[PDB]
């Protein structure tokens, strides 16, 4: 069965599967964890970074897209420059062009759309990275999922990553709490924080190990790593 | 590069308390003859803003088309294109602005001077130009081509700098709109007695007025003139 059918993106299975994808999604799971959620005037990111050794760095999972827009990564991190590199290409000609800030749900089409093209052709494959991007546009605080398949959604709040469950779980039972958490970011951080120590079980959240993003009615999108997140621990 | 072939004279306009009043004659010149009078040069888009275009009429067509596809491709995947999402009077100028310097700037232009008046959606007026070099200003008064000598010393008398928006009522305004597109008709000779007129009030909304014609006009004391200087009958 499957052997003979993922060879590629574009093969179909007997049941109407894309493995190439499937095994795409996978690279996402063995990602380090990642949460978003959002309020009415604030949207928020943390991310829980991994380190190889105990003498390496650990690497950064959010990206700054525009001063209202960014996202956090899990999965292959090349792909996440890749994608983010484009979204920040959009993001620039819409205000070269129309003066106007890109709308985050035009930017999930966007981004929808592009990892579509590599799951329909020869030669291609599938990008390897989930992205939870966040932003305030003119109709409010924003997040949204985007999975490799294409499928983009937008939530109230998620997680991706390793045992991303728990703090999904922790998540979709916080709603009628965080979703009213406006005009006081701290909280909604606080909020973000304890979601994603939901999902934890090696270790605990560090100074050198957690980080944290965050966009809004007056902020702009701004991460914060180190000493700056102690506050949080 | 090219040369002008069927064209629009002036086009005037000016910002009031509440919104911005933009105006043009109907008519279509070839060379000195008068040939074409049933044309609209002052077109709307949505109901906050309203683009005026003097010069080449076939350039003028085509940037007519390129408005309407702005409007449908606005709304694509776009459920609030009615509303937050509308298209604002500042996008339709840069996108404007961009393609008339892309197009100088590739020795092919669009053979024409703009004009677009609108009301931002947080109530600003808006009153910008560009031409088919990619020339960009604003002003509290704005004109092409002729009116740009006769119309902006008429106007300027009403709103002569910024200070002045505010104190200045609708009424005030057409009437000085009016009485230029009168003397527009007694000095320039490509101009034609029938035009038409925009207001695009914060309050009242958009406002299109047809088929006018400058009326009250002064023919009288020419029964005295006789000769070119020393002929008495």
């Amino acid at each position: 069965f499957r052997n003979n059918y993922d060879g590629d993106t574009v093969t179909f299975s007997p049941t109407g599967r894309l493995f190439q994808v499937e095994y795409a999604l996978e690279a996402i799971k063995q990602g380090s964890v990642t949460v978003g959620l959002r309020s009415n005037t604030h949207a928020v990111l943390v991310a829980l970074k991994r380190n190889a050794d105990e003498l390496s760095s650990y690497q950064k999972k959010i990206i700054k897209c525009d001063e209202h827009m960014g996202l956090s990564l899990a999965g292959l991190a090349p792909d996440a420059r890749v994608l983010s590199n484009y979204l920040r290409q959009q993001c620039n000609y819409s205000s070269l062009v129309f003066n106007r800030k890109l709308a985050v749900e035009r930017a999930g089409h966007l981004l929808c759309d592009k990892a579509q093209k590599n799951t329909q052709s020869y030669g291609g494959r599938p990008y390897g990275v989930g992205l939870l991007i966040i932003g305030y546009d003119k109709s409010g605080a924003h997040l949204l999922e985007f999975q490799p398949s294409g499928n983009v959604t937008e939530l109230y709040g998620t997680a991706i990553g390793a045992r991303s469950q728990g703090a999904k779980t922790y998540l979709e039972r916080t709603l009628d709490t965080f979703i009213k958490i406006d005009g006081n970011p701290d909280e909604l951080i606080k909020a973000g924080v304890e979601a994603i120590s939901q999902s934890l079980r090696d270790e605990s959240l560090t100074v050198d190990n957690l980080s944290i993003a965050i966009v809004g009615k007056d902020t702009p999108f701004t991460i914060y790593d180190g000493e700056a997140v102690a506050k949080y621990i | 590069t090219q040369q002008p072939i069927v064209t629009g004279t002036s086009v005037i306009s000016m910002k009031y308390d509440n919104g911005v009043i933009i105006a043009a004659d109907n008519l279509g010149s070839y060379g000195s003859l008068l040939r074409f009078n049933g044309v609209e040069r002052l077109i709307p888009v949505g109901d906050n803003t309203v683009v005026g275009i003097s010069g080449d009429i076939s350039d003028m067509q085509h940037i007519e088309r390129l408005l309407k596809d702005l409007v449908t491709e606005n709304a694509y995947d776009n459920p609030l294109a009615d509303a937050e999402e509308a298209l604002e009077p500042s996008y339709i100028f840069e996108y404007l602005a961009t393609v008339m310097y892309q197009r100088r700037s590739k020795m092919n232009p669009l053979w024409n001077a703009i004009i677009v008046a609108g009301v931002q959606s947080n109530g600003d007026q808006f009153l910008r130009y560009v031409n088919l070099l990619g020339v960009t200003y604003s002003s509290p008064t704005l004109a092409t081509g002729f009116g740009a000598h006769m119309a902006n010393p008429l106007l300027r008398k009403v709103v002569d700098r910024e200070s002045d928006i505010p104190k200045t009522t609708v009424q005030v305004a057409e009437e000085a709109i009016v009485n230029a597109m009168r003397v527009l008709y007694y000095r320039d000779a490509r101009s034609s007695r029938n035009f038409s007129l925009a207001i695009i009030d914060k309050n009242t909304g958009l406002t299109f007025k047809k088929n006018l014609q400058v009326e009250n006009m002064k023919w009288d004391f020419a029964k005295d003139i006789k000769g070119y200087g020393t002929q008495k009958i």
